[PDB]
């Protein structure tokens, strides 16, 4: 096919009439093209990179192969770029299989109940909002936020895990992140070589410089190199930093196609955009290896608008929600959970059984605590019923934070939870019990966190025993 | 009615007149008849400035224009295909869509060539 | 001559293998069953104009002949309009025969040149002592009547009518820009049973025009009807030479007739809503209303506020014109007070001493302090007592009480139906009793 | 359809002319009986295709520039702005009823311009540069472009003289340099126009003890205002003898927004001979918000696509190579300055609107004139 | 070169093929012999799709037309442009395809009035729903007839009862007003229009023949559901004696649920122009202007505010200005309109809101936060 | 609408059998005033409204015991001891929905 | 003939200052859309462009 015009990332290709649509093509400049606007006269064809380097009348051969990623064990601890090709210079993909980028998502026969716990180690993640292996949930907020954090100690915590288990239940990360910096994502490469997470973590960066088309593209190429631990009986997690950015980029495209825009500028598509991918986050049956893949997409809102375009398509497709707020931010609470708009829809059925007994309850006492705080906002009157209530939920608020890079088991979570809902951090001063905390697990022996992680609930031979030894704790001030 | 087929499918608007001209043009069996008077109103243009006047210029009436092109297609080499089309294109002002129509004349005419 | 291409709506393309008409001229459309007038908005090329239908387009057939009549649209004019009704393209309304015109003038005419204007800005007094006390209007301004129904607003148009027909010699012309039929045929009844308006022999003697442009009209149509209004203003202004009322009533509905205008013929809206030519649409008609040397027209246009938001573009490009504004609101009227003005609401930029003289300044700006400072006791007055106040507070409040009573006034044409007389008050009248 | 497809058709490949010379020789009398319905073919003149909505596009004009001032044969003229392969878009400064198409459009081969000099002093001329006053027309003058690009980084100097302007809030608080650009902000009703006034009667009464190049000569540009407004004006300028150091560029509510865009440049150009020759000039273009909302109106004519609160996008640099020329020239240049005063009416006092903050940006300074202080009758309002 | 300026073709017309294939197959020897098709009173459709029909031919049809289809649904020729016309169809388009022939039918679109119109219930454009045969004691008449002028009308004197307590006490309303039914869903906008229905009903047995009120209920945009329980209410008062029901319903075409206010205005101004009184009642005025937004954007008219074209508020106040109290020398007869707009979370500030609010007299503003305070009806 | 309506009235019951439908309908920002939900308001006989507030006080289901509406809630239809009853819990609900302004 | 790459720069010929044209886009009919880094008050259509 011959270009006719080519301009903004977009070459009109006169020819290729045998083209499919979706399809790879290949400029004789050596770089790459996806044949998107099959018309009768022209072929829209998106650019994998610079289009600088195509002039009027070059050559654009079809490849008649679909847009396709290597997949494998052989990405992991690969830095890839936004379709499979590594950029970290450590050599070609050894060990790895091309696979289509746009697969069907696993049908209803195909799925079964999401009922195994996936831990963040966030335990305001893991105590109110939690994660089973096979579902969605959304990190939405701010600007600044705790979105990435939240989504980085989900894949340090996996390593912390991994190590732990049998090789069966072991979950390999996929971190997709487009529209960033490079230098962004070179700390995260240099964190996760660091702690060692990136022996399970591919890293798939389409990054600002790069092609509209490849930041769209990404997380489908993330996405299908993670569905290969989902189809092999594995169990995955991807994580998409901004999809707002991957709309950004689809947008790009479609208004540089002629298609017209609809909301905000968007395309009618964008809704199919994110549906068409996060559906492909499944937990597969018995009849397909049981594997699992749970995906994290984050959007930032503007001004904490969750009533945006984009930000409300993929709250109705994703099955949680966590909700991040920058005025929770600077109160000092970090995470940023709002805990009231923060949903999981696969409810307490897929979490610790150990936290279901104690987390019930701290879902609950923070309920009352948030309608007792905007009251005494005005500084009207205290009941010492009422004030109880207001005690109790600054501790529990000042339980659930949780430092950067630190993510905690299951169990050292649960045990701090069970010394905050059963008036074990009581008489300790509200200033210092994130430091008192530090007491209640190092003080307390590790023989408990071995029991309550083996049996994963709190046995009455533990539970008297566990408060047996939280009193035999110096906490701060007492 | 009916009408033959066009060998190949091509494009539209200047495309399609060209495959019309094609197709009655095969039921006439005047094909390259067709085609060299496709080639003489191209040469017409290039050395006669106010015939391309009738094809470029917005400002000529849309009656002096249909009647200057009837006034010279008389009976002579006429066909009734080439010379009904020419008041059609001139009714329009697609007279300058001549260059256009050609082209994908002959590109129909090689695939019926084989 | 041309014939119709296009029906789109109110919109039609007439296609001229002639010479094309001007813009802004008036096409009529020969054989409909009423008589249609299109208004060539653009040149399309390709031998064909883009017009705006006066009327209903449904029965237009592609090919219908279209006479060019060579001008724009040319109305009536002249003192045989008076006590009329009149559409936009000039035809009666009132089925009281044909207009007797003195002149057929262009209602498209561009605004008094730059060596015509008047330099002088003062007073044109109306007899009305609280609209010339505490906000005099302009001779030659524009005045925003913010009123509404039910507080008098009627009445004061008729009166303003009578009183500068009466005193000034200065006839008025009532543009009713997109008006109820209902309000319109109200606004007839009570112009004919007040004096404003005579009919049959008596009709020379009558004070008003009234050319009226109904809401079911086309969008063409009532967007053109205050042109017509300022013809007929422009006629008493030029040949006649005298101090002319125009009363555009609605002058919103200008503004949104326009912007439909500017709709169905393809334009991209501007800011919230509307037409990108607002301000120059607006500027068109209002700035035909001035002082020339031969005489004065003068606008009391009744203004919308849409979402009672006064920075909306249409109220926000339309204060830039107003020299003046009348605020008739229900508190004074139910207070008993006629006319309703709200004076401290209203508004002038003529209340000013370098036009209006110290003493006048002065008086005007002493009742509005004796009024406000009065107002904003009354939220002490309830919770307090009227007794609770102090012997100087009280002082000012029976001053106010008084003061609030004398704007008050009784109208010539409300004696009808009133019973008691009207008193016209004069200037120096009214700034030393007050 | 391809074009080197294409160009193998200039080449002649018939080879058979039974209907070449069958029309060459019957071509002529056609075209003789069809003369008189022809038009005159027209190649460096021009001949309007389509007017409407104040823009003409003009068929031929082969060797008009870019920005070039043509005349339509009515004697209106125009601006080509943009050159396109089959026509020329011009946007006709005046009334475009008197164009029609068929109209022959003339070309008057200079970039668009305005008459400047000594002679334009006193002169209240419209928004082209033509006089409206009715005194004749402008003589000891020359004309020049109105788009000159400003003066550069080299071409510059700090402001160092003082400029006063006879206000006391204003030449106590807010005082103002000789090349400076200050905003003049404020509500509608709030004194913008009467600062700007008291500098020019203040200019007036100051040049009358100055030896004579530390003279101020003042420009006012009425964009968008009542007529009757400008005509009190002047006749407030003569009645203090300030309009002989004055020029009024005035383009009214009743005229084109071409007209009305183009008249702070009008003005600009005439102000920045006062400039450019070692002398003092002062600019007030009253409400700068009125000459962005008639280049709204033509940038949405122009089917332009609409931005922030609807306006083109490049109205920031509408405003900002307008202001731009209002510079302290160095002293290898003459030492000349020009000192702008630009006026933006806010809506309730929303200094956060798009073109307030916009000319924000661009000047070095601002007036707020709260309607707030103006009611309780502190006048000058300055915030 | 000298022919570059023949490189590149511009044609004023999309459908040129449609004049060289009516130039082109007739210059053929073999279907000269009478193959032409004709394009006078005949159309071809060129494109169908979403109920708009661009038709080549009808180069004598009517702006604003009836025109018929091969398949015997009917359409009305709304954009008459320069080479076609832009038809919208009275039914569904699944069976209208490109190159059927459109006859037109010389006639703007009409509906039957006169007094055998009371008690059916009508689509529309008049036809007949309620299975109970035809229309009898009828007469054929325009749908979109001009308002009456100002020497046409008299004063409001006469009330018109609704037997709301509230209406009739607070906001009165006359023989011959435009007053506006406006609030928020399920705040009992319908239940007001029906309340003063039935207090007609019961009126008209105790007043001379000329005092007589007939009412007309057009349900635009309803479903079929809400509309027979409705005329199960009016069979069960006996209402239905003196009223007639236009069902512009869901399932129907736009372009009739954007005809159906007219018909049921022109049923309703027979009794008016015979010196009778009407009460007209049009239900879901709102669904009126969605439904003439689909159609407009549909023909490709450029959008105003919200889709809406520049004409919307022209088409309802070309429809409320119907609602007169004549002069006493055009018989005295009225017609009383009430309207009903539909907002949302109370916005009054809305665009058809605002232009219905502006075109008629008063407004009853029912309020969903007195709705459910106990105070039905809600009347703010 | 009319790609609304053309599904919404097949959805019915006939003098052949009937068709009980129950229709989730999604409300795109927590908002009713979305042309999406505010075409099917027109189509339904009972609209159980469901909120976000009555979610995050902890009541399940969260129906807006005010913003819901059947056309079953007549006295004639239910009788006038369910009517009376469902009037009245709305109007307690109603006040202490006015109430909370002041208590809070 | 031989259009130049997408962002090369053109100098135009003729012109009262330099005016430089950077390359945008490659229109179609050998084409070039440019963006100019001065004025373009005085372009004629026809001037000549220089490629570098
Ligand atoms: N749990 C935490 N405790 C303390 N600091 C935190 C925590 N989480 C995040 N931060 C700090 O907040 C800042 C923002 O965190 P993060 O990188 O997650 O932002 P983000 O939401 O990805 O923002 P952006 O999208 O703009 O990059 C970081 O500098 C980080 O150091
Ligand atoms: N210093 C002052 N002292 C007293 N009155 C003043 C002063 N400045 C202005 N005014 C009065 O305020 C009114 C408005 O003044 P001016 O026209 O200068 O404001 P503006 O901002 O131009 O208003 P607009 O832009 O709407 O015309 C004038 O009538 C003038 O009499
Ligand atoms: N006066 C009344 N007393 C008690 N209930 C009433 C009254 N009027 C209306 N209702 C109730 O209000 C509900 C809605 O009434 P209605 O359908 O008349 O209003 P609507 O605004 O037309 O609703 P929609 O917009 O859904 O058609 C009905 O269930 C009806 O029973
Ligand atoms: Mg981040
Ligand atoms: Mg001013
Ligand atoms: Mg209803």
């Amino acid at each position: 096919g011959r270009v006719l015009s080519v301009g903004d990332g977009i070459a009109r290709v006169y020819g290729l009439k045998s083209v499919q649509a979706g399809e790879l093509v290949c400029f004789d400049s050596g770089v790459k093209g996806m044949a998107l606007n099959l018309q009768a006269d022209h072929v829209g064809v998106v650019v994998f990179g610079n289009d600088s380097v195509i002039h009027q009348g070059d050559l654009v051969y079809r490849t008649g192969q679909i847009v396709n990623v290597p997949i494998g064990p052989g990405t992991l601890g690969r830095v890839t770029d936004g379709l499979g090709q590594p950029i970290d210079g450590k050599g070609p993909l050894t060990n790895v299989r091309s696979s289509l980028v746009e697969v069907k998502a696993p049908g209803i026969i195909a799925r079964q109940s999401v009922r195994e716990p996936l831990f963040t180690g966030v335990k305001a993640v893991d105590a109110l909002v939690p994660i089973g292996r096979g579902q969605r949930e959304l990190i939405i907020g701010d600007r600044q936020t705790g979105k990435t954090a939240v989504a980085i100690d989900a894949i340090i915590h996996q390593k912390n895990c991994n190590e732990q288990v049998p090789k069966a239940q072991r979950v390999y990360c996929v971190y997709v992140a487009v529209g960033q910096k490079r230098s962004t994502v070179a700390q995260l490469v240099k964190l996760f070589t660091q702690t060692g997470a990136m022996r399970y973590t591919i890293m798939v960066s389409a990054t600002a410089s790069d092609a509209a088309p490849l930041q769209f593209l990404a997380p489908y190429s993330g996405c299908a190199m993670a569905e290969y631990f989902r189809d092999t009986g594995k169990h995955g997690l991807i994580i998409y930093d901004d999809l707002s950015k991957q709309s950004v980029a689809y947008r790009q495209m479609s208004l540089l196609l002629r298609r017209p825009p609809g909301r905000e500028a968007f395309p009618g598509d964008v809704f199919y955009l994110h549906s068409r991918l996060l559906e492909r986050a499944a937990k597969l049956s018995k009849e397909l290896g049981g594997g699992s893949l749970t995906a994290f997409p984050v959007i930032e809102t503007q001004a904490g608008d969750v009533s945006a375009y984009i930000a409300t398509n993929v709250i109705s497709i994703t099955d949680g929600q966590i909700f991040l707020e920058t005025e929770l931010f600077y109160k000092g609470i970090r995470p940023a959970l709002n805990v009231g708009l923060s949903v999981s829809r696969v409810g307490s059925a897929a979490q610790f059984p150990g936290m279901k007994q104690v987390a019930g309850t701290l879902k609950l006492e923070l309920a009352q605590y948030r309608e007792v705080a905007a009251f005494a906002q005005f500084g009207s009157d205290l009941d010492a019923a009422t004030q109880y209530v207001l005690e109790r939920g600054a501790r529990l608020t000042e339980m659930l934070k949780q430092k950067q890079f630190a993510p905690i088991p299951i169990e050292r979570q649960t045990v701090a939870v069970y010394a905050a809902t059963k008036g074990f951090l009581d008489k300790v001063r509200v200033q210092d019990i994130v430091a008192a905390e530090e007491a209640v697990i190092s003080q307390v022996n590790p023989a408990v966190f071995k029991i309550l992680k083996a049996n994963g609930k709190i046995t009455p031979a533990l539970d008297a025993h566990l408060k047996a030894e939280l009193r035999k704790v110096k906490l701060p001030g007492a | 009615l009916k009408l033959p087929t066009a060998p190949l499918q091509l494009s539209g608007t200047s495309a399609q007149i060209a495959t019309l001209l094609w197709q009655v043009a095969a039921k006439e069996n005047q094909l390259d008849k067709v085609q060299d008077e496709l080639y003489q109103f191209i040469e017409l243009f290039k050395q006669h400035s106010e015939l391309r006047r009738l094809a470029t210029d917005p400002f000529v009436p849309t009656l002096v224009r249909t009647k200057i092109i009837s006034s010279v297609l008389k009976d002579s080499g006429a066909s009734e295909i080439t010379k009904k089309l020419f008041e059609a294109l001139a009714d329009e002002g697609a007279l300058s869509a001549l260059l256009e129509v050609t082209v994908n004349y002959e590109e129909l005419m090689l695939a019926h060539k084989k | 001559a041309g014939y119709v291409s296009q029906v789109i709506g109110p919109v039609v393309d007439v296609r001229f293998d002639g010479e094309l008409p001007s813009i802004l001229s008036s096409l009529e459309v020969e054989g409909h069953s009423v008589r249609l007038v299109l208004e060539v908005a653009q040149h399309m090329g390709d031998n064909t104009v883009r017009c705006i239908a006066m009327d209903s387009t449904d029965g237009l057939v592609r090919g219908q002949k279209v006479v060019d009549t060579g001008s724009p649209i040319k109305v009536p004019v002249g003192r045989g309009t008076l006590g009329r009704i009149m559409n936009v393209i000039g035809e009666p309304v009132d089925e009281q025969g044909p207009i007797d015109a003195a002149d057929i003038w262009s209602i498209h005419r561009e605004a008094p040149e730059f060596t015509e204007q008047s330099t002088e800005q003062e007073i044109l007094v109306t007899g009305i002592k609280v609209v010339d006390l505490l906000a005099p209007y302009q001779r030659g301004g524009k005045i925003g009547l913010f009123g509404g129904a039910g507080v008098g607003k009627t009445v004061l148009i008729m009166e303003l009518i009578n009183n500068v027909a009466k005193a000034h010699g200065g006839f008025s012309v009532f543009a009713g820009v997109g008006e109820r039929t209902r309000e319109g045929n109200d606004l007839y009844r009570e112009m004919i049973e007040s004096g404003v308006i005579k009919l049959g022999a008596e009709r020379g003697n009558s004070k008003c025009t009234l050319v009226y442009g109904q809401m079911n009209e086309p969008p063409g149509a009532r967007a053109r009807v205050a042109l017509t209004g300022l013809t007929v203003a422009e006629y008493f202004r030029d040949i006649e030479g005298q101090d002319v009322l125009l009363f555009v009533d609605n002058i919103f509905r200008f503004t949104q007739a326009n912007s439909e205008v500017s709709a169905l013929l393809g334009r991209i809206p501007s800011a919230v809503g509307y037409q990108p030519t607002l301000a120059t649409d607006l500027g068109g008609l209002q700035e035909r209303i001035t002082t020339t040397t031969k005489g004065s027209i003068t606008s009391v246009q009744a203004v919308y506020v849409p979402a009672d938001d006064l920075t909306d573009p249409a109220p926000a490009t339309t204060f830039a014109h107003l020299d003046a504004t009348t605020v008739l609101s229900r508190s004074i009227a139910e207070l008993g007070i006629y006319p309703a003005v709200d004076p401290l609401d209203s508004t002038s930029r003529m209340l000013n001493p370098n036009v209006i003289g110290a003493e006048h300044y002065n008086v005007a700006r002493g009742v509005q302090k004796v009024l406000q400072d009065y107002k904003n006791l009354q939220d002490i007055i309830a919770i307090l007592g009227m007794d609770e106040l102090s012997e100087e507070d009280k002082l000012t409040v029976a001053r106010a009480r008084k003061i609030q009573r004398f704007l008050s006034q009784p109208f010539q044409v409300a004696e009808v139906f009133t019973g008691t007389p009207g008193k016209y008050v004069d200037l120096a009248d009214t700034i030393s009793g007050f | 359809a391809d074009a080197k497809a294409l160009d193998e058709l200039r080449k002649p490949k018939f080879s058979s002319k039974y209907l070449i010379q069958h029309v060459s020789q019957k071509l002529i009398p056609a075209v003789k009986e069809w003369e008189k319905s022809y038009q005159p073919p027209v190649i460096h003149l021009g001949r309007v295709l389509s007017v409407g909505d104040g823009i003409a596009r003009v068929y031929g004009l082969k060797s008009v520039q870019a920005g070039e001032l043509v005349c339509f044969d009515s004697g209106v003229k125009g601006m080509a702005l943009n050159l396109q392969a089959d026509h020329v878009g011009v946007v006709v400064f005046g009334n475009d009823s008197v164009i029609h198409q068929g109209d022959l459009v003339y070309r008057t081969g200079q970039i668009v311009n305005v008459p400047i000099g000594p002679g334009t002093l006193g002169r209240v001329t419209d928004g082209l540069g033509q006089p409206i006053d009715g005194k004749g027309p402008l003589t000891n003058v020359r004309s020049s472009l109105v788009e000159v690009k400003a003066p550069g980084i080299i071409a510059r100097q700090s402001v160092r003289e003082p400029l006063f302007t006879g206000v006391k809030a204003v030449d106590a608080l807010v005082p103002i340099g000789r090349g400076q650009r200050e905003l003049i902000i404020g509500d509608r009703q709030t004194g913008k126009t009467a600062v700007a006034i008291d500098a020019i009667i203040h200019q007036k009464n100051c040049n009358e003890q100055v030896p004579k190049a530390q003279r101020v000569y003042c420009v006012y540009v009425a964009v968008g205002q009542k007529r009757s407004t400008v005509a009190q004006l002047v006749k407030l300028f003569t009645q203090t003898g300030a309009m002989r150091y004055t020029i009024m560029v005035s383009a009214t509510a009743s005229d084109a927004a071409p007209l009305q865009f183009l008249a702070p440049y009008s003005g600009c150009a005439m102000a920045e001979y006062f400039r450019d020759t070692g002398k003092h000039g002062l600019i007030i273009y009253d409400d700068l918000s009125k000459q962005s909302v008639a280049y709204r109106q033509m940038s949405l004519l122009l089917r332009r696509p609409p931005g922030r609160e609807a306006f083109p996008g490049d109205v920031f640099y509408l405003h900002s190579r307008l202001l731009e020329r209002a510079a302290k020239l160095s002293k290898e240049l003459g030492g000349g300055s020009l000192t702008a005063f630009p006026v933006i009416e806010t809506q309730a006092g929303d200094v956060s609107a798009y073109i307030a903050t916009n000319v924000i940006s661009i000047t070095d300074g601002q007036i707020f004139l709260e309607t707030e202080l103006f009611y309780k009758g502190i006048r000058p309002a300055l915030n």
